[PDB]
């Protein structure tokens, strides 16, 4: 089927079905064999941009919640209610890429791609959280990012980047996050020379992000 | 313009200020988005020819299809022959999918390039020679592979100095590949793409390439050259420059994309600033090379300016 | 009750969330009164964004199964049999509101042109994926529209130009007959025109919109 399943998502892709991609896309996971280095790309575009559509009406419906009266009430509830299809889908990759993928890809670096998606999914969890689970949440978030190392490389710039955000947005420590993304940057664009070989086309623009990002903090 | 509220799941370009957009607007009827903090995350990734431009251009032959062209008006001194050694020691390291093989140099004096050309015309045979028909999606092709191209140049930071159609090759319709990049030693043939910028009179701009890029796009929208009668170049080169004349946006085939036609606009703004950045451009091109299979043959009726402001 | 429905639509189309936002509505509409304007409109926009996503999907799927193995082919082709499957029963559910709830209370003189113009366009759209006689109950409904709004409408008012326009493209795309569609454009554009001494603020906006939308459709059918 394997050949199947990776093909309906690179249909749902096109279709831009995304919920139906991650539904059969994982399905590829849970045979338990490795993923090919195409396969990783497709399960993670698939539920990040599935949880994306979570993660922005979320923000919306409570912008609109704070900006607000016994409608109040009806919003409340509706966050809620968007609050836990995106925590339940974010405990499916987590729970997913735990039970299989880190434990099944050993010296591939693959190996760091999986667990910077460990830390990004709780990390979407800790904007959901409240003060109780965002703390149990937040450890567990950071010991994947922490973890998750080994230059140019898309997935360490794209960890760096990914990481340093972390630190200002959860934690709120600008100090770590400008040392983060100031240290991996100049660790870019000191050396470069791999980009048309690396595929520029992504870490140049991972490296432009931690430059603006630097400057919306500074 | 009207417009709704949209999640971007993809790469895409927020038009006031060129940064990323993950969640905002799009106009319903342009696709344009106001710039309306957060900071960013990790995106989702997945025998003669003549002149020349500034080099006599020759057929030439070595194992490899090597042409050569030759210096101009610039005398081979030592200090240009050592900006043209290291010039050359940034094209003959090079290499990318739509840039042209830079080979090496010829070694005696008066230098001259050993450059590979591949078989199938210059894009100016297709445009100016035949106008070939062909489909619309082809065009996008085309100006994708070219834009990618030059994203690689400006990744690089290789500016072209006085890029024009009449460098770009197309492998019969395989893929299209970029020449007469750099060797800016060389510079100071025919000029429409020069940016009024310029000829006002640092002119090989990062975005000065953009602007000549912008007449690309034209050509392959409307078939021709600029100005379609008012063909004076030494007449008008001077007046595009001061503030009179831009080349008619109405030209353009009717089935185009509006976007396309807007994409033409920005990428031809006279004031430096804000000509977008090849980056972008990519993104707008790839946008609209997946938007015209999702957009229907005609119109229809819009949700009704239901989600501004 | 229904502040209370409609204000989850509300709250649900600024959540970008339609498909939560559709369902609401279809509850405002078991209240079997006449819809306010408002609330009648957000049901329009609500549906039109929920076959609208699957819709254009369908087309994206049916442009990819245009190239040629088997499997490839037989997927591309489930595929596609499934995402037309889903915009089938969605659109036959809101005919079903429109049968049912909206159509047989729209005493108001515009509101029976609004949904009898809906039950046009989606009708529209299920012929246009599916033997599709369809074609001609659309044509019926855009008719009845039609001839209603003629008399009982100002030629500038919002609706008329947008039953029209969708009237037009139907006689194109579905009937490949353009001159029918040149008819009704260039009539609509022309009344309307003639009509510019006077615009409802909004419609003002809206009018104009879709007056340049519809002389828009007339340059690639005139071309
Ligand atoms: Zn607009
Ligand atoms: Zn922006």
């Amino acid at each position: 089927d394997k050949n199947e399943l990776v093909q309906k998502a690179k249909l749902a892709e096109q279709a831009e079905r995304y919920d139906d991609m991650a539904a059969c896309m994982k399905s590829v996971t849970e045979q338990g064999a490795e993923l090919s280095n195409e396969e990783r790309n497709l399960l993670s575009v698939a539920y990040k941009n599935v949880v994306g559509a979570r993660r922005s009406s979320w923000r919306v419906v409570s912008s609109i919640e704070q900006k607000t009266e016994k409608k109040q009430q009806m919003a409340r509830e509706y966050r809620e209610k968007i609050e836990t299809e995106l925590r339940d889908i974010c405990n499916d990759v987590l729970s997913l890429l735990e039970k299989f993928l880190i434990p099944n890809a050993s010296q591939a670096e693959s190996k760091v791609f999986y667990l910077k998606m460990k830390g990004d999914y709780y990390r979407y969890l800790a904007e959901v959280a409240a003060g109780d689970d965002k703390k149990g949440i937040v450890d567990q978030s950071q010991q994947a990012y922490q973890e998750a190392f080994e230059p140019t490389h898309p997935i360490r710039l794209g960890l760096a980047l990914n990481f340093s955000v972390f630190y200002y947005e959860i934690l709120n420590s600008p100090e770590k996050a400008c040392s983060l993304a100031k240290t991996a940057f100049d660790e870019a664009i000191a050396e470069l020379d791999t980009l048309s070989e690396e595929s520029y086309k992504d870490s140049t623009l991972i490296m432009q992000l931690l430059r603006d990002n630097l400057t919306l903090w500074t | 313009h009207n417009f709704v509220r949209k999640t971007f799941f993809t790469l895409a370009f927020c038009d006031f200020c060129r940064k990323l957009l993950f969640q905002g607007f799009r106009c319903q009827t342009c696709g344009y988005k106001f710039h309306q903090d957060r900071s960013s995350s990790a995106p989702n990734v997945h025998q003669r020819i003549g002149s020349g431009s500034f080099g006599t251009v020759y057929k030439g032959k070595w194992h490899g299809d090597v042409a050569v062209k030759m210096l101009n008006v610039t005398a081979p001194t030592p200090q240009q022959l050592q900006a043209f050694k290291n010039e050359v020691g940034v094209l003959r390291k090079t290499r990318h999918v739509n840039i042209l093989l830079f080979m090496g140099y010829s070694t005696k004096p008066q230098l001259a390039i050993v450059t590979q050309w591949c078989e199938g015309s210059s894009l100016y045979h297709h445009l100016h020679i035949i106008e070939t028909k062909f489909e619309m999606i082809k065009l996008i092709d085309i100006a994708r592979q070219t834009a990618q191209g030059m994203d690689y140049l400006h990744a690089k930071s290789i500016i072209h100095r006085d890029l024009k159609s009449n460098n770009i090759f197309l492998h019969e319709d395989l893929t299209v590949k970029i020449g007469d990049f750099g060797l800016a030693t060389v510079k100071s043939g025919s000029i429409l793409w020069m940016a009024p910028e310029v000829i006002r009179m640092n002119p090989y701009s990062f975005q000065s390439d953009v602007y000549a890029f912008g007449i690309v796009l034209y050509e392959l929208m409307t078939g021709q050259l600029p100005y379609s009668n008012i063909n004076n170049r030494d007449q008008i080169i001077f007046m595009v420059g001061r503030g009179y004349l831009s080349p008619d946006l109405s030209k353009v085939r009717s089935n185009c994309p509006k976007a396309m036609k807007r994409l033409m606009a920005e990428c031809l703004k006279k004031k430096r600033d804000e000509r977008p950045l090849f980056p972008q451009i990519l993104a707008s091109i790839e946008l609209l090379a997946r938007s015209l299979p999702k957009i229907h043959r005609s119109a229809s009726e819009p949700s009704l300016n239901r989600a501004g402001f």
